[PDB]
């Protein structure tokens, strides 16, 4: 599961 | 490049950085979902956060914010301003302690870096009957190999040299017992000697050192 | 000459 990230 | 770890999966990593790693923990991988790309994991708050690293071919980024000409770039910006990464609308990210990529075990018997033919020449100039080590496996990155010196205590025979693959996937050779650790199963197989299918019986007499 | 890598060995 990957998370989006700024 | 410390924190780089050529090898492993997503379900690796989780492993190291909950066994080895502390909260802050992090390391940078290549990505198996999209080969090409990389994949910074990392701990925070007892579990692990993976992230896509885009690699356009002129650039790395996170899919979004700051370009970087070189992965290692790119994570140093990261560890070294604090605040720069976090999770859309979620908490900023630390990258504080860099897991380093270490050898699977400190015993001289292994050779890290060693190709078959490089390992048959020690071994035949060096070594003599029963002598052994362990090095990584050039066809299948991530596994290793046992390479052990068979026969009488001359040059020539066939080589004189043996090698098996050990899979890491935890380490087997061929399907057997599974260990947790590579010095878990050469001393293993030092006292319950493999036998090849051919059927000499690979007796691990000695180690053959690192001079590294 | 020709030499070819090593080659692995099967088992137990």
């Amino acid at each position: 599961t990957y998370t989006e990230v700024d | 490049r410390r924190w780089f770890h050529p090898n492993i999966t997503g379900v690796e990593a989780e492993n190291l950085l909950l066994t080895r790693g502390v909260d802050g923990s992090f390391l940078a991988r290549p990505s198996k979902s999209n080969p090409g790309d990389f994949t910074l994991s990392v701990r925070r708050n007892g579990a692990v956060t993976h992230i896509k690293i885009q690699n356009t071919g002129d650039y790395y980024d996170l899919y979004g914010g700051e370009k970087f000409a070189t992965l290692a770039e790119l994570v140093q910006y990261y560890m070294e301003h604090h605040g720069q990464l976090k999770e859309k609308n979620g908490d900023v990210i630390e990258l504080k302690y860099p897991l380093n990529c270490a050898d699977p075990t400190s015993e001289r018997w292994f050779h890290g870096h060693l190709s078959g033919k490089e390992a048959e020449k020690l071994l035949t100039e060096k070594g003599k009957h029963g002598s052994f080590l362990v090095r990584e496996s050039q066809s299948h990155p991530g596994d290793f190999v046992l390479s052990v010196r068979t026969g009488d205590d001359k040059g020539e025979s066939k080589s004189k040299v043996t090698h098996v693959m050990i899979r890491c996937q935890k380490y087997d050779v061929g399907g057997g017992e599974r260990f947790d650790s590579l010095t878990d199963l050469v001393e293993h197989y030092k006292k319950n000697p493999m036998v090849e299918t051919l059927g000499t019986v690979l007796q691990l007499k000695q180690p053959l050192n690192t001079t590294r």
